[PDB]
């Protein structure tokens, strides 16, 4: 039940500033660190910041000194860090993590709990949901136990979606997105026995939670 | 700032049961080094700290060890389960650094794709757009061609192929290559050919569909 | 970015020359061409202008005479760095050779003969006074007796030690900064085309801060040549005169045969950071120009200089390959501590001059103190104090007179560690005071703990087995516009282990090194008046120096030798670290 | 001659 629960992905513009948040719970938020890491693609984490919620003092890696500010609210119990004057070097995913220490020494702890993280996309370019497309093979002679269907999420900006089939009813693969002409472009695939499909029914349910959309297509 | 410089891939001894990684310092972090494991879309977790204890529930096959300005961090008996980034970082002194992280690979016996093509749909069609996609699924190795034909002549360009991260399951790559055109470019032809060229089979494995069929 | 410096006291001003000093990896062939530009250029606008002389070895640039209306143009040319306008100085076993930069000498005296060489260079100025003539003086007095105090026979302190004359202040003894630049430049030439033995260069005079006699004598310090200078006898702030102000030179006060700084009518020995020791130099018995075998008591700052350059000259004969960072560092080792009298010093730079007074010596861990200038009175002001560069940073304190400090940070500025002390909010300034050292195969590094208001995590220590504690450094890391509550201090378990608060950063030295062990000492009063102190021992050496607790009931703290000071306010506790080799 | 004696040159 110890747990850091973190806001949903982001998309501001260049110069603009977000305000990410960090939710604790199954302990006790005012006396542990909280601490706010950058992740790019290529590059290893950065430590970003760190915060005592008991006393709401910080201490920041000095290269974020002016970029990131933190806070803690105790009654909401979380810690939140915004950046300000974006730049597309600020696009990353961040992370947010306790410090358990185990000792009187200041080399005496570690990160044991952390967040999911939080995709932040600094871009011009506008939130766009994307066009679910259902992937049903057409005539033919079976040959094996099994048919592979498909969903075809396309045209979406920011790269956060998810897509689960039925409602988290094997054998799925989902192919990481690729960029087309500036949007998404991102397919999943599952794989049923003859026995079920097209008898009965598979449903692939997207959701792109950077525009609050959610579809649900239905393939036949 | 003390610098991080992690191996870049996994090295193999004792016939693949020992795979392990470095981990070097630009200064002398004594033994304030820890290691994680990262899962894709997953938060960090901590295997090992104080460069050679295990984090509770951590599995006896993660091991540390080193001192002063190398360290290096160990799996036994590697699984699929085990198939995900990892990363050491320091703590000796402020700013925290960390590794870059590697990727850890498995071999694995050889297994030929499941290839599936499928058809524009009507949804697409109706917004101007035909992407025509084929799913290499289960294969192993993870080299891999795949050729396009639309009525019998080969395809260049407008085709974008994705590999998966190799398998959690059963240590295999699954990969979706999309031939994307306009829904007029699309119109003026009726045979879609994919054809997945594999180390397991000297003929490819060849599947497409006919738009004049039924 | 091209700038224009002159000195800032008038009189001592020389309109008319000009030294253009050009930028770092400029050829000779690049400084003649830019110095027949400014001819031609002069010409074009109908001046006539004469090249006096072209620098190549120590810096790239020319002297020039052309008039002042030509700046704006001479600023504007290719490569220039900057000009700086040409103002007055005046005079105030092994083989080691000593360069004299100073007056004429008499080099047939019984105290000095067959050990002084006249070089033939001289470059002096025309003496004030249209009717001025010498007559029967051969205006050799104050090189004579500074020569007689440096290897005199019978009254000098290295009675087997060469040296080397270049006249460069004229029979009343004045002298020109670009005189004295050639002189250099005319050592650095001759160190080029001649040994690898030591060199010592005595520079028995002093002018107002000039930015190309420092950089000069800087690069001639690099170089490896002794730079031995004397502090002024202005009875004023040695850092406003050069080559005094040079950090790389070895500037020398001077006292009387009762431990007091002396004094020079109304004036007086200069003083302050900027001077390294103090040496004898009142009523002090040389060589007179007067006979051959005549002897004449002095007394002044370049008397002091010469006693420190006859120390390095001995020291340099027995070993010779001892760099200026071991020489220096020995020096301030065997001197006399405590000896001085500061009252006679103005009350806010007494802590700022040494007390020292130098001596000769009758591996090992030497240590000395560094203070910076002055921050500003702004609250992001910092102030920055720098060790040699073969030297370690081993700690680094700070002090205030306000006590309004925000603490210190050991932290790296272009590859070496400094000592930067941060002013508070509504704080006047703050000085940082760093403790350089000679360790002998140190592998060194500092480690930046982060605050610990939590109830663990508190103890800052080099956790590394083989490195060892020298030094803390606190730095307050709450917002000047946040909530101030009174600073916790982080208990104590160990004693090896940072003392601090819980809302500071801290910045631990740990030195891995063959055989150095280290030490805490503390000593706490609980009313004390003015200050606490705590010392090392015989054979141990002082690394590190805190007060506790802070701003509350603290002005600051330094090291003073052996002894770590803590400034009090009208339980104050100094904890220091003992450290040694072997 | 204080001076040499100063230094500790002299006795
Ligand atoms: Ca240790």
């Amino acid at each position: 039940q110890v747990q850091l629960k973190q806001s949903g992905a982001e998309l501001v513009r260049p110069g603009a500033s977000v305000k990410l948040s960090c939710k604790a719970s199954g302990y006790i938020f005012t006396d542990y660190y909280i601490n706010w890491l950058k992740k790019r693609p290529g590059q290893g984490l950065e430590w970003i910041a760190r915060i005592y919620p008991g006393s709401g003092h910080t201490y920041y890696n000095e290269n974020f000194k002016d970029k990131a500010t933190l806070t803690a609210e105790k009654s909401s119990s979380n810690v939140y860090m915004q950046l300000s004057s974006l730049t597309s070097e600020d696009s990353a995913v961040y992370f947010c993590a306790r410090e358990n220490f185990y000792g009187s020494s200041y080399v005496d702890w570690y990160f044991d709990v952390w967040g999911t993280g939080t995709t932040v996309t600094v871009s011009s370019a506008k939130t766009t949901p994307p066009s679910v497309y259902p992937l049903a093979p057409g005539c033919g002679d079976t040959t094996g136990s099994s048919v592979t269907l498909g969903c075809l999420v396309k045209g979406y900006f920011p790269e956060s979606v998810t897509v689960t089939w039925n409602s988290g009813s094997s054998s799925v693969h989902t192919f990481p997105a690729l960029l087309q002409s500036g949007l998404y472009t991102m397919s999943s695939s599952v794989t049923v026995p003859s026995s079920t499909w097209p008898s009965q029914t598979v449903t692939c349910s997207v959701a792109h939670p950077a525009s609050s959309t959610t579809v649900d297509k239905k393939l036949e | 700032d003390i610098v991080m410089t992690q191996s870049q891939k996994f090295m193999s001894t004792s016939g693949g049961d020992r795979v392990s990684i470095t981990c070097k310092t630009s200064q002398n972090v004594g033994t304030a080094v820890a290691w994680f494991q990262q899962k894709p879309g997953q938060s960090p977790k901590l295997l090992i700290y104080s460069a050679s204890n295990r984090y509770t529930g951590v599995s006896d096959r993660f091991t540390g060890s080193g001192s002063g300005t190398e360290f290096i961090f160990t799996i036994s008996y590697a699984q699929s389960e085990d198939l995900a980034d990892y990363f050491c970082h320091q703590y000796s002194s402020y700013p925290l650094t960390f590794g870059a992280g590697t990727k850890l690979e498995l071999k694995r016996a050889d297994a030929a794709p499941t290839v599936s093509i499928f058809p524009p749909s009507s949804e697409q069609l109706t917004s101007g757009g035909a992407s025509v996609v084929c799913f290499l699924n289960n294969f192993y190795p993870k080299d891999i061609n795949v050729k396009w034909k639309i009525d019998g002549s080969e395809r260049q360009n407008g085709v974008l192929n994705s590999w998966t991260d190799q398998d959690s399951k059963d240590s295999t790559y699954s990969m979706s290559s999309t031939l994307t055109l306009t829904k007029d470019e699309y119109e003026r032809h009726n045979s879609y050919t994919c054809e997945a060229t594999h180390k397991t089979s000297t003929s490819p494995i060849v599947k497409s569909f006919n738009r004049n069929e039924c | 970015t091209a700038t224009f410096h002159r000195c800032a006291k008038d009189p001592w001003r020389l309109p008319g020359t000009y030294v253009v000093v050009l930028k770092e990896e400029t050829h000779l062939s690049q400084s003649e061409r830019t110095a027949r530009r400014l001819q031609a250029q002069a010409a074009r606008r109908g001046y006539l202008t004469k090249i006096l002389h072209v620098f190549h070895g120590l810096l790239p640039g020319f002297l020039v005479k052309m008039s002042g209306d030509l700046l704006e143009l001479a600023l504007k040319l290719p490569h220039v760095d900057y000009i700086e306008e040409d103002s007055s100085v005046f005079a105030q076993g092994s083989l080691v050779e000593v360069y004299l930069l100073d007056t004429s000498i008499q080099s047939d005296h019984r105290e000095i003969e067959g050990r002084v060489m006249v070089t033939d260079f001289e470059n002096v100025p025309e003496e004030d006074g249209t009717r001025f003539h010498r007559q029967a003086s051969k205006c050799d007095s104050h090189g004579t007796h500074l020569a007689g105090v440096v290897s005199g026979r019978d009254a000098g302190v290295a009675k087997g030690a060469s040296m080397r004359s270049l006249r460069v202040l004229n029979c009343q003894g004045k002298g020109t900064v670009s005189g004295t630049l050639i002189g250099l430049e005319f050592i650095r030439k001759s160190q080029l085309v001649q040994p690898v033995g030591p060199l010592v260069v005595l520079l028995p005079l002093a002018g107002g801060y000039s930015r190309v006699l420092n950089a000069a004598c800087q690069r001639l310090a690099r170089a490896g040549v002794v730079l031995v200078t004397a502090a002024g006898n202005f009875r004023d702030d040695a850092c406003l005169y050069s080559p005094a102000s040079a950090p790389e030179v070895i500037t020398v006060g001077a006292t009387n045969a009762q431990d007091q700084p002396v004094t020079l009518g109304t004036l007086g020995t200069n003083f302050g950071r900027c001077v390294d020791l103090f040496a004898p130099g009142e009523d002090i018995i040389g060589a007179s120009s007067d006979c051959s075998t005549c002897f004449v008591s002095q007394s002044g700052t370049s008397q002091a200089a010469a006693h420190v350059a006859g120390i390095a000259a001995m020291m340099l004969s027995a070993e010779p390959e001892l760099t200026l960072a071991e020489l220096r560092q020995r020096l301030i080792h065997f001197s006399a501590k405590d000896v001085i009298n500061e009252a006679w010093f103005p009350e806010d730079q007494r802590v700022l001059t040494p007390n020292l007074v130098a001596a000769l010596p009758p591996w090992q861990l030497f240590c000395r103190t560094v203070w910076s200038a002055h921050s500003g009175p702004t609250r992001m002001a910092t102030a920055i104090a720098r060790c040699a560069p073969d030297e370690e940073l081993l700690s680094c304190s700070s002090f205030s007179r306000s006590g309004k400090r925000r603490g210190e940070r050991m932290e790296a500025q272009g590859g070496k560690l400094v000592c930067r002390a941060h002013n508070a909010f509504g704080g006047e300034g703050v000085y940082a005071i760093a403790r350089c050292c000679l360790l002998p195969q140190a592998n060194c590094s500092v480690h930046t703990a982060p605050p610990a208001e939590a109830s663990m995590g508190t103890r800052v220590h080099c956790h590394q087995q083989g490195h060892v504690l020298t030094g803390c450094s606190s730095h307050w890391e709450v917002e000047d516009l946040g909530t101030h509550k009174p600073p916790v201090l982080r208990p104590r378990g160990q004693p090896n282990q940072c003392v601090g608060h819980r809302e500071a950063s801290i910045h631990a030295s740990c030195c891995h090194a063959p055989g150095l062990e280290c030490k805490v000492k503390e000593h706490g009063i609980p009313a004390p008046q003015e200050q606490v102190t705590v010392a090392c021992e015989e054979g141990w050496t002082l690394t590190g120096c805190s007060a506790l607790p802070g701003t509350s009931h603290v002005l600051g703290a330094y090291a003073v030798d052996n002894t770590c000071v803590v400034r009090s306010r009208e339980a104050v506790t100094a904890v220091a670290i003992c450290c040694r080799s072997r | 001659x204080w001076n040499l004696k100063r230094i500790g040159l002299l006795r």
